[PDB]
DNA sequence: GTTGTGGGAGCTGTCACGGATGC
DNA sequence: GCATCCGTGAGTCGAGG
RNA sequence: CUCGA
């Protein structure tokens, strides 16, 4: 009972035994929103009059009402910036993916110049630049290369106050702090790392009265500014009252927030120095303790000092913000010269063309999505990836706390996160509990507070009116559970309901004292820990884990919806944008698998291309297939094709197998796991891996490098499939090694071996002496050249300084599931494939059928994840079918829930949703009614056990073991990707030493510890080899190869070169070191053969 | 109250039962696990500790 | 050769410790 | 006579771009 | 920068 108002969505059938009275929100408005109105568009225009007030500005319309007007200093002539307007797009998605391109739009505006003095007004229509552009997913691209915004969680403006404890008698000490929008900051009055400074020297009260101050006047209070913040300097009677008046009443320095002023006037009053004197009251009266507190003007309210992760006094900056300031801080940059060229010109012959220079706008923004940390490469290893690196809030970046100055409390999860940020999704490495993800219902309101729906209650009475609550909002109210029992009407049942309070803790009030209700269970949860079937019956490590996991699944080359499933996975697969949509309700006129053309009702076409093998920005292979007919009528949103890991619009991250628990031959020894060779032959876990090869030719010193396939004493088999170019063939099968683009670089005459040389002499060869540095394919690949792009500067084709032409060979592999890969289910329930079996010696059940994955008992119980088994039990159920015995009632067991699961044809899909759904005695129910196989046997009895037959031996095994159906996903961890040897390969032109990465072909470090290790077993010689012949011994190291070949004994190692660049550096440092022999001074460190 | 949910569980397992067969052994996990697993989970740490 | 008006970005949610310095 | 202010520590090994 | 043990 799920999915119905998606047009054409499958029949899942859904355990639930709540109503939905709300759906889910669009899972990417926190970007699209944010953009739209940073641009002002007319979907922003109705969405702020259907809940805002009736004056809306936009981020650019906002930027230049703040700007305006640019006036000269006497105030002679004013600039002014109105009505931001956007043409078309330059170049479509795709096209600027291809060349390397940067989405966007140009930006104009219309600029009104004013002479005071002559009355000439001369309007203009001036560009501001190629201003970026979010697409349809809600990304950026930037040189081609898709980006997302993550947005950003910082301090909101506004006054906050602590409570600290003394080192003299643990004495009760209250201090605050003023975090402004704009400008510097201040303490108490301690201002701008500037201490010792009394509240009093500046100007019922218990210490006010106390202020230990000695002056009067406001000079003493305006020359002691001066005297300790502006030093370098003598004591002045102007320049400390101008700088006085400059700091805070002075509204260009100092910034006065819109959500700061808001928060700041909520917490004072109603309607600067009003302000001031509520701070100093407040600090006061908190000294004090009082309840509440009387200002001049101002009343109502709480003494009470401030929680600094509260979600009321932590707000995001979504992408629309961080563009709004980036554009704030290249306008601000650009004001500056223009009145700095105001100043030097002549009047009346100045247009808003000629002092207007955009190159800091553009240098603005350009920095921003280029260098942010909050603009990331977008992961792409699937649509889930996406779908919540859009959603992803990290409290990083620059303006909000250091990666290093972010403590443990930061980090925990507040009590004001339910229904705002996910407590489960979040990094288990170094960033946990930095990065979070927006829950499901969530939504971010015009301040950057997000806020949360709420069903109202009146008179104990769950209406169908929705309201949405911010943190401070709902800490004043008490919020019912989404699973309270409530008759028809809206009527609580129980004599009283569980609810929160502002505090943070539950109680058990009485139903009339309850305000609003969850709209549903989940309300906390995120897309993807949403998607976990039996979450609540997983502990929050393995979830977590489960989480982090669904978002690491690699596309397979077909995909297959989970049999036993959350609602999630169609609204996660629609909105993260990975699968075609039908804009338009019509009926498909043409469909290949190239496109989709759908002929609407009133004559209009729209056609779809399908994504055709795609690389991702990780690798996996993201290829769209239609899943229409000729002649099908489809229904606005319906879903028209098939993405990377979708199923009929479903999420379907990895597969259905049969799966065993029971320990096995240890093959699936300490988490190990044991695979049916089936998944290989029928290519049930295999996937599609494209890489992206590149190479130019460009200008050296020696000249000038030319891809060529004419490359020095190549065989000509070793080029056979190169074409003409010397680029490797389409369809071209690459082992590694192979060549795929021939390049020659000029070399030269001194490299020249004497070999060389002499046969250049005497067979009177050519000047060409170039060297092959053609681009091969790197070890541990393999697959046929999909495809083939090159850019020639001959053409009129834009690349670098001195980059004449430059190919790519994008490579396409089948990976099958091997040994090494890493698997896991939605549960973190993760391992490696210890072997592959047999298909043979697999476990079978009684019908011959062979289990598919062989899972150790061993790691179920200590990891608190029994989530896996109860998925298992349902999935054998969805496998086989049920038939609930109606005749004579309906048992007691399926009374509560089961409406249209009292039966269920084979392979049924169903949803378990999180914290509702399917409960455990309703699980054994079905368990007991599996309908039969074929020959009309039960083979899985009704603990969820069965008998099954040793492949191996004959004998069947003693004891009936658990099989099921469960979700398996392969994980982008595999060991293609991971294998690595080296014997030997480039060094580092500073240390000497190997190349450090795989893509390098670079060595393993042996670290500190390792040679701690090594120390306490007394291997003093395989250390000091390790250390200087495997390493650094420029010479030793060749001597060694040397010896190898011809089986000689490996020489004695000579003095690593990171020894004299330590020296060198020390040298440099003006330090005089020298080696000294036993007696003697200091030692000194810097034909025949050749001859030979 | 979770020290007398876990006493419960213990006695009513029997010993051949797989969860209390592979703790028992020494082969791995603890007692804890078993009784948050069925019977209760017991006291939740705070943010503060 | 420079001749009318003129203070910038940055922390900025870490902690626990030991010993010059500086009033 | 010492109280602050500063300057030093704060796990290892791996992968992309 | 994100991620793996």
């Amino acid at each position: 009972s799920s999915n119905n108002s998606v047009p054409g969505a499958p029949n899942r059938v859904s355990f639930a035994k709540l109503r939905e009275p709300l759906e889910v929100p669009g899972l990417l408005d926190v970007q699209t929103d944010s953009f739209e109105w940073l641009i002002g568009s007319p979907r922003w225009r109705e969405s702020a009059a259907e809940r805002g007030d009736v004056n809306p500005v936009g981020g650019l319309e906002e930027v230049l009402y703040e700007l305006s007007p640019i006036e000269d200093f006497s105030g002679s002539m004013s600039l002014s910036f109105s009505d931001p307007r956007f043409d078309d797009v330059k170049a479509p998605v795709d096209e600027c993916k291809d060349k390397d391109m940067t989405y966007a739009a140009p930006l104009f505006v219309t600029a009104e110049f004013i002479n005071n003095n002559t009355g000439e007004i001369k309007s203009q229509t001036v560009f501001m630049g190629d201003f970026p552009m979010m697409t349809e997913k809600g990304t950026f691209i930037i040189n081609g290369t898709e980006r997302v915004v993550v947005s950003q969680l910082v301090r909101s403006p506004g006054v906050y106050f602590d409570e600290t404890i003394d080192k003299s008698t643990d004495k009760t000490l209250h201090s605050v702090k003023v975090i402004p929008s704009r400008g510097a900051w201040l303490e108490f009055v301690r201002i701008d790392r500037k201490r010792r400074q009394p509240v009093t020297v500046l100007l019922f009260s218990e210490i006010m009265r106390s202020t230990k101050d000695n002056t009067v006047g406001t000079d003493e209070a305006l020359l002691d500014i001066y005297r300790k913040l502006r030093p370098g300097e003598p004591p002045t009677k102007e320049s400390a009252q101008t700088l006085l008046e400059n700091l805070f009443f002075k509204e260009k320095r100092y910034d006065l927030a819109r959500v700061g002023r808001y928060k700041v006037n909520k917490k004072l009053g109603l309607h600067t120095e009003e302000d001031v004197v509520a701070t100093i009251e407040y600090l006061v009266r908190l000294h004090e303790g009082q309840t509440t507190m009387t200002v001049p003007g101002g009343v109502e309210v709480p003494v009470e000092t401030d929680d600094i992760d509260h979600f009321g006094n932590r707000r995001l900056r979504t992408v629309g913000e961080l563009i709004q300031n980036q554009i704030r801080v290249g306008m601000s940059r650009m004001e500056r010269v223009v009145r700095e060229r105001m100043t030097t010109q002549d009047v009346e012959a100045i247009t808003p063309q000629t002092l207007i220079n955009i190159r800091p706008v553009v240098a603005a923004i350009k920095e921003f999505f280029g260098t942010s940390q909050l603009s990331q490469f977008m992961d792409q290893n699937n649509p889930l990836s996406g779908l919540t690196h859009k959603r992803r809030l990290s409290a990083l970046g620059p303006g909000g706390l250091s990666r290093e100055r972010a403590g443990l409390e930061v980090r925990d999860v507040h009590p004001s996160h339910y229904g705002r940020m996910c407590p489960i999704e979040t990094p288990e490495g170094p960033n946990i509990g930095l990065i979070g993800s927006l829950s499901v219902y969530a939504r971010v309101n015009p301040f950057g507070f997000i806020e949360t729906p709420y069903r109202k209650v009146v008179d104990g009475v769950v209406s169908d009116e929705i309201v949405y609550l911010t943190a401070d909002e709902e800490d004043r109210h008490v919020v019912a559970q989404a699973n309270s029992p409530i008759d028809a009407d809206g009527r609580f049942v129980e004599p009283r309901v569980l609810v929160r309070r502002k505090a943070g803790e539950v109680e058990y009030v009485p139903s009339s004292e309850v305000d609003y209700m969850d709209v549903s269970p989940r309300q906390m949860v995120s897309v993807a820990t949403a998607m976990i079937p039996f979450l609540e019956h997983d502990d929050a490590n393995r979830a977590l884990m489960g989480a982090n996991m669904q978002r690491q699944a690699v596309p397979l080359v077909r995909s297959e919806a989970p049999l036993v499933g959350t609602g999630m996975e169609l609204r996660a697969a629609i909105d993260a944008g990975d699968v075609v949509v039908a804009e338009e309700s019509g009926v498909i006129e043409e469909v290949s698998a190239d496109y989709i053309t759908v002929m609407h009702d009133n004559g209009t076409r729209r056609t779809y291309r399908m994504r055709k093998f795609a690389r991702s920005n990780h690798g996996t292979c993201a290829n769209q297939c239609p899943i229409v007919d000729a002649g099908d009528r489809v229904e606005a949103g319906q879903v028209i094709a098939d993405g990377p890991c979708t199923d009929d619009g479903e999420m379907a991250l990895g597969k259905n197998l049969l799966v065993a628990i029971m320990p096995w031959e240890g093959h699936n020894y300490e988490d190990a796991i044991i695979l049916s060779n089936r998944l290989v032959e029928e290519d049930v876990l295999t996937s599609i891996h494209i890489e992206e090869h590149e190479i130019d030719a460009r200008d050296t010193k020696l000249g000038a490098e030319e891809i060529t396939r004419d490359i020095p004493n190549i065989s000509d088999e070793v080029l056979a499939d190169l074409d003409e170019r010397g680029i490797v063939r389409i369809g071209a099968e690459v082992r590694d090694g192979d060549i795929l683009v021939g390049k020659v670089t000029p070399k030269g005459e001194t490299e020249l071996t004497p070999e060389e040389r002499l046969l250049r002499a005497i067979f009177g060869e050519k000047a060409r002496e170039v060297r092959d540095t053609s681009l091969k394919v790197p070890h541990g690949e393999s697959g046929k050249v999909i495809g083939i792009r090159v850019f020639s500067r001959e053409d009129e084709d834009e690349l670098p300084a001195g980059v004449n032409e430059l190919v790519r060979v994008y490579v396409a592999q089948k990976r099958k599931i091997s040994d090494g890969d890493k698997l896991a289910g939605r549960h973190g329930n993760k391992g490696v494939i210890g072997k592959i079996l047999p298909v043979e010696d697999m476990p079978f059940l009684a019908d011959g059928t062979p289990v598919d994955i062989i899972l150790n008992t061993h790691g179920v119980p200590r990891r608190m994840n029994i989530g896996q088994i109860l998925e298992t039990h349902l999935g054998w159920c969805a496998h086989s079918g049920w038939k609930v015995d109606a005749a004579k009632g309906v048992p007691d067991w399926a009374a509560r829930l089961p409406d249209e699961l009292l039966e269920a044809q084979p392979n049924a899909i169903v949803s378990t949703p999180v914290f509702d759904g399917a409960q455990e005695a309703e699980l054994q129910g079905l368990l007991s009614c599996t309908l039969p196989n074929r020959d009309g046997d039960v083979l899985v009895d009704a603990d969820g056990k069965a008998m099954l037959f040793d492949g191996r031996s004959g004998e069947p095994f003693p004891y009936p073991v658990t099989v099921g159906y469960m979700y398996i996903m392969k994980l982008h961890h595999l060991v293609d990707d991971k294998i690595h040897a080296r014997s030997t390969g480039p060094y580092s032109m500073i240390t000497q030493q190997p190349l450090g990465g795989k893509a390098q072909f670079g060595g393993q470090r042996f670290g500190e510890m390792e040679c701690w290790a090594m120390q306490a077993y007394g291997a003093a010689y395989t250390l000091q080899e390790l250390l200087t012949i495997k390493s650094d011994d420029t010479v030793g190291r060749v001597k060694v190869y040397e010896a190898i070949v011809k089986g000689e004994n490996i020489p004695e190692p000579g003095i690593p070169e990171s020894f004299k660049v330590l020296l060198k550096e020390l040298q440099s440092l003006c330090l005089n070191v020298e080696v000294l022999s036993s007696d003697g001074a200091a030692i000194e460190l810097r034909l025949e053969r050749a001859a030979a | 109250a979770t020290d007398e949910v876990g006493q419960a569980l213990r006695e009513h397992y029997p010993d051949d039962n797989p969860i209390i067969t592979i703790v028992d052994s020494g082969a791995t996990g603890n007692f804890t696990q078993t009784r948050t697993l069925a019977g209760m989970k017991g006291l939740v740490t705070n943010p503060k500790g």
